[PDB]
């Protein structure tokens, strides 16, 4: 798996608060993350199924 | 000149407190008035011996 697949990290999980549309009782909050992964050259390993 | 505020209304009930936004209400008016101002005058005329 050194070779096999990758998984690229680009930012990790982010949380702010959304001013605007939070009408001091609906106070909305907004997140989130991105990164991602690809595969190697798909012969470096096998699966064993039935 | 001058101004005097006729009234003004309400604007905001109870707002039912499950809910979040608000409401509005009607305000009132100003009214800007002024006033004018009125003279007098007179005359009358004599003589002068018999003023003695």
């Amino acid at each position: 798996w050194k070779t096999a697949f990758y998984a690229v990290e680009k930012r990790p999980m982010f949380f702010e608060q959304y001013e605007g549309g939070s009408s001091a009782w609906c106070v909305k909050y907004q997140f989130g993350a991105e990164d991602g992964g690809f595969v190697g050259c798909c012969e470096h390993g096998r699966i064993l199924q039935i | 000149t001058y101004m005097k505020i006729a009234d003004y209304g309400q604007l905001g009930e109870y707002t039912c407190d499950a809910k979040c936004d608000a409401e509005f209400g009607e305000p009132g008016n100003i009214r800007h008035l002024e006033g004018k101002t009125y003279d007098y005058r007179g005359v009358f005329c004599f003589n002068r011996k018999n003023l003695q």
